[PDB]
């Protein structure tokens, strides 16, 4: 007798489900002076939900609260902030937004946004530090942070001509690279005049917004930035021209702010030397199945490989891009188990291999429409 | 169970040699004729047929007697042959065989020497399941029984097995 | 991998990782094979031996006749069954051993069976290989 | 999973026969249907294991069955899709 | 199935379990043999 | 991809040895019979098929064994060709072939030498496709490429070729 | 010749597979199917 | 078998009663607990565990698990001495 009586079990071996990761948390490091209307401490991050929370963390007039102003004027996001302090020399203002560790054992600058899931359960996808990523240093620190969240760093180069943009853009060669070359011309209302805006939270409200409204498969490259009055240096796009100024940017892989009052974002490619991750939908698509897939399987971790276990994680990730095929994020796909890597050897060591192949939606950055005139249907105007 | 050609040797020797006290000597692949009313047993040609659904061979063996004999014993060797083919009406020979089919019986012309002069070709089919089945994958030894595993058996582990 | 949990199941140690210690990590054994590297084979090794040795009282020599390994091996293959759709067991069998089973040793009266039987693994590295490519973009076309 | 363990305390000792799987499945299939029908799961199917109801684990007193179904979820996130179309646009026309 | 009163059924021998004591618990005899374990099947051999 | 013929005559060499350890010496074009229990395979006859609609070559070849043995072991030489037989009901000798249909195996009287008096010929046939089919135009080559132009390639055009 | 051989930056070394041919040469026959079409070559051919 | 028992034959506070504490909150298992008493040195407090056969011949220490199926019949299958198992003296013991 092992047991006389009810066995009511529980046995568990049905498929899961995979949820995505939000993928709109914009990561963000700019100065601000600390104080008594300030409630942050200069080194450590801010979970910012709201323009009013924006603006009793780190105060009303600060460097980081006018780029939080502006995501929140054209969507709304949630903001991981850092904050740091004003350095003396700008050679040294770029350590202090770098930052690094601490003395005990602290992430300071913008490394302090890899606590953003362990501290706040968001983990940053738009990397922003405007004003400070046209420096090389804090680009270079920012595409190596970008890869440890798979976020897209967006920079954006220097105010002056766009030779400078096109050799500052020159440098990179990372697809998790974003930049948005003219500066955006924006009312200041602590000086009661026109300032000139880094441009980089606006194009980050304009990913932020976008995922709200289209969808995280959907480039920005065609939509409103709201609370601009302007740009400096204006670029020309004028109808259809290929060698336009705003064309020239765009094969450069930057991206460019175009129109009269400077109301939309043109361009959708990252700073990638492969062809094959130069849209930013594609790169933005990758890292949400990426992350979705590895922080949803966290269940399977010891299940013991039967011939139902792999079944149930197969029908379980078929299920997941099937959610995304008809909502409108990818095209088709093929999730199957590798026969030819699932083998016993493999097994027997825990390893089990799944394939997930799919095609993304690429962004129609160039719709051709060839109009001819003939005399094909000219015999038909005769009854 | 399943047949064998050396099982099928023994037994078409064993059954002629008690129903025919006449033949002096039956043997399956002989020489030597040493005296008159000799018998030797051939092989002619063995012929495919209908595979059955397992991985059995059918065969057809045109099974071959030859009955050497001298001249001047003309009838007396007849009824040596009259013999073997009122046997093979119905014989299956106690091996679970199909009936032998009669084929022939005449005079021929031997490659062989011809002391005796007249030789008689007695041939016949029967279809063979040489093939092992797959029907059962193991045996049935009788016996003591011991009980190994998965990495610790084969002819050079004696230790490992059990019996309780 | 650079973590200090992954550094410390590398010299087969299980561990408690995560925040605020709430679940186990590690499946090994500090076994010196690659084979019993697995708390699961050694588990249901040591359980399936003592299932099968300690469960043979009754065959004990009392007219040990023809029919006794049918009675040994269906009650032994049938509990390898039961094994198998419980879970237990990927694959099995209990088969003669042919290397060993001889003519020789046949008039010993001796006759030898293996049981052999592949144990569920966990599946401590499910990798994923995900890809994007170009082969369904001509899928939108109607 | 309390609901079948403190209602089958009947059928410890009854004795497996063919109207003893009988009347303890179709026992059991008429509690996950008063179930259904009140709405506290969708559907189910209650059958006994073929597999696991081997001849070897029936004859040490070990029946299994399965109860399979599927829970109602909390509608936490009801979508809208509003499209405005010009599909019946010329609906206005007779 | 690590009760006082199921450990007691596993080493064959039958007990009476619950409050107030109105329940047999154990239907297994003292057999080495798994063959001849129910006295069920013991009963009813002997009886045909 | 396709068959050779030198890829089937390796194969079915290979496959005999390892089946049959009482064969001391297999061959697909040996001679001098040496010793008693030799086995000599050969070719008979090869003959067109119904042609697919590719490029290939329909041809099932006459595959013929001789076993070569000297008289006086008549009985462990049908042995010998019972080990064969069993074989070829299945047998696609692990080439991507169509099983081989066993013929015939009789006594024969060879055109050569007669040391070894009894030899028994074995044919079986099994289709073939050697031509080179018209599906893919190209092969697959591991390594690294180089890309060269029209006007500029061949043999005599080294560093005309890229590799970036 | 410029589109060639100045679009092959991804091909460095990085370990080069099986699939390292499957990926170059389709990759390249699919651009020179894209100007038969569009008009700019009659006849082609990307051969060993 | 509970943690009542556990309680009522080792006593609160004493370490082996918080060693069935800690099983009996996650699971509920049968436990074939020796129980040792405390030794004052610690190098020898570690040969108390294991023990072995007394002078009157019964198995004392971590040996005394052998005699958990003749006597209980329950084979202790999970080798468990909290504290005192992270010296090469005791393990060795718990790997024999």
């Amino acid at each position: 007798s092992f047991f006389h009586g009810v066995t009511v079990t529980n046995v568990d071996i049905g498929a899961r489900t995979i949820a995505l990761p939000a993928s709109s948390v914009i990561g963000l490091c700019d100065v601000f002076t600390p104080g008594a209307q300030a409630s942050a401490k200069p080194n450590v991050p801010v979970l910012l939900t709201s323009k009013k929370d924006a603006a009793a963390a780190f105060g009303i007039g600060s460097s980081i609260y006018l780029a939080c102003e502006a995501i929140y004027n054209r969507a709304q996001a949630v903001i991981v902030a850092v904050g740091v302090e004003t350095a003396e020399t700008p050679e040294a203002q770029a350590s202090a937004v770098i930052g690094g560790i601490s003395a005990a054992g602290e992430r300071t600058g913008l490394q302090a946004l890899l606590d953003g899931k362990s501290r706040f359960n968001a983990q940053p996808r738009l990397l922003v530090a405007p004003g400070h990523s046209a420096q090389q240093a804090v680009a270079t620190a920012m595409d190596g942070l970008a890869e440890k969240l798979r976020a897209i760093a967006i920079l954006d180069g220097p105010n002056s001509t766009d030779e400078a943009a096109v050799a500052y853009a020159k440098n990179f060669g990372s697809k998790r690279l974003f930049m948005v070359d003219p500066g955006v011309q924006v009312w200041d209302s602590a000086t009661n005049a026109a300032r000139n805006a880094p441009a980089s939270a606006y194009a980050a409200g304009l990913f932020a917004w976008t995922d709200a409204e289209y969808g995280f498969w959907s480039s920005p490259s065609n939509k409103e930035i709201k609370g601009v009055t302007g740009t400096s240096r204006p670029v020309e796009f004028l109808d259809g021209d290929e060698t336009c100024r705003a064309n020239l940017l765009n094969n450069a892989n930057i991206a460019t702010i175009i129109r009269d009052d400077g109301y939309r974002l043109w361009g959708n490619r990252t700073l990638s030397s492969d062809s094959k991750w130069a849209f930013v939908t594609r790169v933005r698509t990758m890292d949400l199945v990426m992350d979705a897939i590895l922080a949803g399987h966290k269940w399977a971790v010891d299940r013991g490989i039967t011939k139902t276990y792999v079944k149930d994680v197969t029908e379980g990730l078929r299920a997941f891009m099937r959610d995304l095929k008809n909502q409108g994020a990818v095209i088709n796909f093929e999730v199957y188990a590798d026969p030819d890597l699932n083998s016993a050897s493999q097994l027997a060591q825990g390893k089990v291999y799944w394939n997930i192949r799919f095609t993304d939606v690429p962004p129609a950055e160039n719709p051709n429409f060839r109009v001819e005139v003939t005399d094909q249907w000219l015999t038909e105007v005769l009854d | 169970q399943a047949v064998t050609l050396e099982a099928l040797y023994a037994a078409i020797e064993q059954v002629l040699r008690e129903r025919l006290p006449e033949a002096q000597l039956i043997g399956f692949w002989p020489g030597v004729p040493e005296n008159t009313p000799a018998v030797s047993l051939e092989i002619a040609e063995l012929l495919p047929e209908r595979d059955p659904g397992t991985g059995e061979s059918a065969l057809l063996c045109r099974l071959q007697a030859r009955i050497m004999v001298p001249p001047g014993a003309d009838r007396q060797a007849v009824s040596i042959a009259c013999g073997i083919v009122r046997t093979l009406r119905e014989q299956t020979w106690n091996l679970s065989l199909q009936p032998a089919r009669f084929v022939r019986s005449a005079v021929d012309g031997s490659r062989e020497e011809l002391k005796s002069l007249r030789v008689w070709l007695v041939e016949w089919t029967q279809s063979l399941r040489l093939g092992d089945p797959e029907w059962a994958w193991e045996d049935q030894p009788p016996g003591s029984l011991m009980l190994g595993f998965d990495p610790q058996t084969g002819p050079g582990h004696e230790p490992d097995y059990f019996a309780p």
